RNA sequence: CUGGCUCAGCGUGUGCCUACCCUACGCCGGCAGGCGCGGGUAACCCGUUGAACCCCAUUCGUGAUGGGGAUCGGGGAUUGCAAUUAUUCCCCAUGAACGAGGAAUUCCCAGUAAGUGCGGGUCAUAAGCUUGCGUUGAUUAAGUCCCUGCCCUUUGUACACA
């Protein structure tokens, strides 16, 4: 058999992304048509079904490096603010997203708000993480 | 020509006020500025002008009050008044029309000149 | 599906505004004074249309429903924040202004606080840098 | 009142807060390991202090 | 019975020297000692300018101060190794000792 | 694969370097065909340590420039390998041999350059080294890609795929063969 | 001067052209069919997508930057 | 442009007077922040410093254009005793000259130029500066006195404050 780390992750979040959808059932907040994912970013994701996608980004990178709460998803998730016509600086993810993503995946049997801060993965979480990882690598074959 | 109203609010309604609702009407420099605390400290300056304002005469244009300050946020308690705002070099006899709400009175004053 | 289909709209005009029918939707929609790229992402959003379509493919039914939509804002659930007129100083109601009404409201201000003669005014008026920008060495294609 | 007035303006912060801790002017300070030292005494009493000229 | 003796210093050789004292102090008085843990040494760095005035080419001074640190643990009880750490003290090392 | 090393999918043998002046400040055969363009470096230390550096990998160099442009290898290398599958398709045969003749063709053998009598001056004709002809031949034609993309929706991988297929051929259309015959004739000039 | 007024949707004389001299071409790529046929590049990948699913032009190595197709092979 | 993927090295950290630290984690909020309880005077905690470029895939199509982000209105947060002459930060709005730059002219040859971000100093607020650190990584040269400087030897001198 295979695991999450033996297929390209590239496919691995949009084949998770497509999952979580076809259960459609995320408790996805409110104001998702509205708002813009960092204060450096510029406009809203051309995608409309961005939350998803993040959902399963987060859930992956609590499976490959868990014990992260939401200021490390807030750095994980971060590129260039680009000033104008000042120079560019690394800046922050939206604190709000983040929270909201591991709320939705804590209501749902996935992560667990962890002793020593930040959420894990559980094992029902790992086990539907291990078995789309085999059902991505089984497709690409 | 018709007499003209605040935020969406008349002016009579402006001066039966309450500080707190006041602090929400105004925009937010001017939000904090009353929110950061009394005028018994630095701005016992701004309770002798609120002492100067209300001892006025009779029906007449009252009394010039001189100001060694220009950092004042005109609410409309102080307003159809006559200042004297200290620039340094003159103090600027203007009087207080009510479209000076929630601006400095120290933002009425020229120093410089054109070519 | 990709032949221009008939009736085809080349030239569209929506609050005095010249749209081009081969802008796509959400760059198209934003030409107006007052429609930024975020307003029309927003609106568009808002408006069941597939931003996927050029400007010339929809329906006159699909332009009302979004011309609505753009001069309803609160009426469809778009937020305090996200409006480009807030807390007007006369009327006091948090809602967008467009190209005539924003050109009225803007000349208006200037004008008011000129009238008032705050220093932004008297600054606006003698024809200098309006937030305190140093002056002595920038500012010289526009004045001569 | 003198007690009012004197030395009144608050001072917790800015360059008039701090002083060079031997000459007592307040322009181009070091305050790294709390040394409060004018860039020309700290250069003058540096290999007191134990620096070096090594790199 | 874990005590801890961190020697700290400005100079390497003078630590090394009460270092190397130490290590012969505990293994001559027979008792179990964790050999000295060089931790990271620390480099306090202030670079100036080099004239008082303005008017000169630029040019910056590079002041270093290397700071190092080496600590020591025993198993034994506290009053033999402090007449053994009482023994060799120099005017340049620091001597820390805890005992839990 | 023990037996022979494909440029990703491109082959090195049957290639030969029909000028003899450029055979030996060109290394692409046998010892230095290899996989990829982008290896460590270490050329720029010594003086003809330059020469051996594989062609490929000199052609990617040379190919990034204007700033923007600078310490992009990854980038450059993925435009070398697209060209490489469109002058495959639009010639039919080998892409290095296309390369290889582009570079020999777009090579100058005549220049000029100011002499001495340093009394005055004088501008006086010369001949051009094997490792000259190589390094003009290879900037020329990568400015030729560059400022025939510049402002153009023909994409920079098609646009070197123009100018090796025009420059090997002998065109006279490329931007590589124009400057060359230019300068040769700058060369007859005064001479 | 000059001025590339490229079209955004296909009329159907340049639908036809594209559909017959495309097959034909042993280089196919949106920047080559946008410069002969005069299309926006956003339709012309579009073209191309879809005549690659219909089953007529032979796809080679496609790139978020530059995606490449040839003429189908005849014999 | 929007997503996704994946890699660092130098540092600093609770103050003498000195008030003023770096921050994980959690709930509220779109954002800037706010409110909770902890860690660390440090190879111990921030922290395995999940940085940018880059890399994989959508959108755009040669249009001063989804390039550019100056200038400007309004609102929203934070620091301070106080931001008007906008301190700093956020959001919607506004969409300027600029199509690669004349005379001239600066710096530089290998982990170098350049791109790219990250810490220190200033610091209540705090980088278009400087001072350090990695990251990606070339074109050209192994030469000459042509230009510009400087230093020699021969030579002439009525100059030696030359």
């Amino acid at each position: 058999g295979v695991t999450v780390k033996d297929v390209n992750q590239q496919e691995f979040v949009r084949a998770l992304a497509a999952f979580l959808k076809k259960s459609g059932k995320l408790k996805v907040p409110e104001w998702v048509d509205t708002v813009k994912l960092a204060k450096h970013k510029e406009l809203a994701p051309y995608d409309e079904n961005w939350f998803y996608t993040r959902a399963a980004s987060t859930a992956r990178h609590l499976y490959l490096r868990g014990g992260a709460g939401v200021g490390s998803m807030t750095k994980i998730y971060g590129g260039r603010q680009r000033n104008g016509v000042m120079p560019s600086h690394f800046s922050r993810g939206s604190k709000s997203v983040a929270r909201r993503v591991l709320q939705a995946l804590e209501g749902l049997k996935m992560v667990e708000k962890d002793q020593d801060w930040g959420r894990k993965l559980t094992p029902q979480g790992q086990r539907d993480l291990d078995r789309i990882a085999g059902q991505v690598a089984a497709a690409k074959k | 020509f018709r007499k003209f109203t605040y935020r969406g609010v008349d002016l009579d309604q402006l001066l039966d006020m309450s500080y707190e609702q006041l602090m929400q009407l105004y925009s937010a420099r001017q939000r904090r500025r009353l929110s950061r605390g009394l005028r018994r400290k630095q701005h016992s300056l701004l309770k002798r002008l609120r002492k100067a304002k209300k001892e006025a005469p009779p029906m007449e244009k009252p009394e010039v009050v001189k100001t060694h300050l220009r950092d004042m946020i005109i609410l409309p308690e102080m307003v159809g008044s006559m200042v004297g705002v200290y620039n340094g070099k003159t103090f600027n006899q203007v009087e207080i029309k009510p479209e000076m709400i929630g601006h400095y009175l120290g933002e009425f004053s020229i120093t410089y000149k054109p070519v | 599906s990709l032949v221009i289909p008939e009736k085809f709209q080349h030239i569209l005009r929506v609050l005095n505004t010249n749209i081009d029918g081969r802008r796509k939707i959400a760059f198209a929609i934003t030409a107006i004074k007052g429609v930024g790229r975020r307003y029309a992402h927003v609106v568009l959003r808002k408006a069941d249309i597939d931003l996927t379509k050029r400007a010339g493919e929809l329906t006159e039914d699909e332009v009302e429903r979004v011309i609505t939509i753009m001069q309803n804002p609160r009426q469809y659930k778009i937020p305090d924040w996200f409006l480009n007129r807030q807390k007007d100083v006369k009327d006091g109601k948090y809602s967008q202004v467009l190209a005539n009404g924003l050109d009225n409201k803007l000349r208006e201000d200037l004008e008011r606080l000129k009238k008032i003669r705050a220093h932004r005014g008297l600054r606006h008026f003698w024809g200098l840098r309006v937030r305190g920008q140093h002056t002595k060495t920038t500012g010289r294609r526009g004045r001569t | 009142g003198h007690q009012q007035l004197y030395w009144s303006h608050p001072r917790k912060f800015g360059q008039g807060s701090r002083s060079c801790r031997v000459c007592s002017n307040r322009h181009g300070l070091i305050r790294k390991y709390g040394l409060n030292m004018c860039r020309q005494c700290f250069r003058q009493y540096a290999k007191d202090i134990g620096f070096i000229k090594l790199d | 019975h874990r005590i801890r003796i961190t020697l700290t210093s400005r100079n390497v050789k003078s630590l090394e020297k009460v270092c190397a004292d130490l290590i012969r102090g505990a293994k001559e008085k027979n008792l179990k000692v964790k050999g000295p843990v060089r931790m990271p040494t620390k480099t306090l760095r202030i670079t100036t300018r080099k004239t008082p005035c303005g008017e000169g080419s630029k040019t910056w001074d590079r002041f270093q101060m290397r700071i190092h640190k080496r600590l020591i643990d025993l198993h034994s009880p506290s009053e033999i190794v402090k007449q053994i750490t009482s023994i060799s003290i120099e005017p340049g090392v620091e001597v820390e000792v805890t005992i839990a | 694969t023990p037996d022979i090393k494909l440029f990703g999918k491109w082959s090195t043998d049957d290639v030969q370097i029909n000028d003899i002046s450029l055979q030996d400040y060109i290394a692409v055969k046998e010892k230095y065909a290899k996989y990829l363009p982008h290896s460590a470096g270490r050329y720029a230390a010594k003086r003809f340590r330059k020469a051996q550096c594989p062609i490929v990998e000199r052609l990617t160099n040379s190919m990034m420039m204007h700033g923007r442009n600078n310490g992009k290898k990854l980038m450059t290398v993925r435009i070398v390998k697209h060209a490489f599958e469109i002058i495959h398709l639009l010639t039919g045969e080998n892409p290095l041999q296309v390369l290889v003749n582009a570079i020999i063709n777009s090579g100058p053998r005549e220049d000029s350059t100011r002499i001495g009598r340093a009394g005055t001056v004088r501008r006086q004709a010369v001949d051009v080294s094997p490792l000259r002809r190589v390094n003009q031949a290879i900037w020329l034609l990568c400015t030729g890609a560059r400022e025939a993309a510049f402002r153009n929706i023909k994409t920079i991988a098609e646009c070197l795929a123009d100018e090796l297929i025009n420059a090997a051929k002998g065109s006279s259309n490329s931007y590589a063969i124009k400057k060359k015959d230019e300068l040769e004739r700058v060369a007859k000039s005064n001479r | 001067r000059d001025k590339l007024n490229n079209l955004v949707l296909f009329d159907k004389a340049t639908y036809d052209k594209l559909c017959k001299e495309v097959p034909n071409y042993k280089l196919i790529t949106p920047a080559v069919v946008s410069e002969r046929l005069k299309i926006r590049g956003s339709l012309a990948r579009a073209a191309l997508q879809e005549l690659l699913s219909k089953g007529l032009i032979k796809l080679v190595s496609k790139h978020r930057a530059q995606v490449i197709y040839t003429r189908n092979t005849k014999g």
